[PDB]
């Protein structure tokens, strides 16, 4: 809860994130989900 | 409106999808800009 | 018994300190802030 993310690279089907996405910049998700690290 | 088409508004040319908007343009405003100065809204020349 | 009590008290104090908005995780927030700033600057550079 203490630390909040900006983009986790999940589905963004449909602000700053949309402007980034419309210009060819994307974020990819990590291989190991939080459950596996836990 | 709802199809991916090429558009030419008063010589402003582009490609995309047109939808009805809720933005409150003032009578003297015609264009809307984006963070990268990309046109986002337009007033139709005829139907306003 | 004394050592067990001391360990339990230390763990409780750690919990209390963490939960009272200590803003201790600066190092992990810096990464996110810097990445977001870099991406936003890259996008906003398109107006030049
Ligand atoms: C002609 O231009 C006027 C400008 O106000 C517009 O209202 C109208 O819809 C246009 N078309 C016709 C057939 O009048």
């Amino acid at each position: 809860n203490k630390v909040t993310l900006a983009d986790a690279g999940f589905i963004k089907q449909y602000d700053l994130i949309c402007a980034q996405k419309f210009n060819g910049l994307t974020v990819l998700p990590p291989l190991l989900t939080d459950e596996m690290i836990a | 409106k709802n199809k991916c088409v090429n558009f030419n508004f008063n010589g402003l040319t582009g490609t995309g999808v047109l939808t009805e908007s809720n933005k409150k343009f003032l009578p003297f405003q015609q264009f809307g800009r984006d963070i990268a100065d990309t046109t986002d809204a337009v007033r139709d020349p005829q139907t306003l | 018994k004394l050592i067990a009590n001391q360990f339990n008290s230390a763990i409780g104090k750690i919990q209390d300190s963490l939960s009272s908005t200590a803003s201790a995780l600066g190092k992990l927030q810096d990464v996110v802030n810097h990445n977001a700033q870099a991406l936003n600057t890259l996008v906003k550079q398109l107006s030049s």
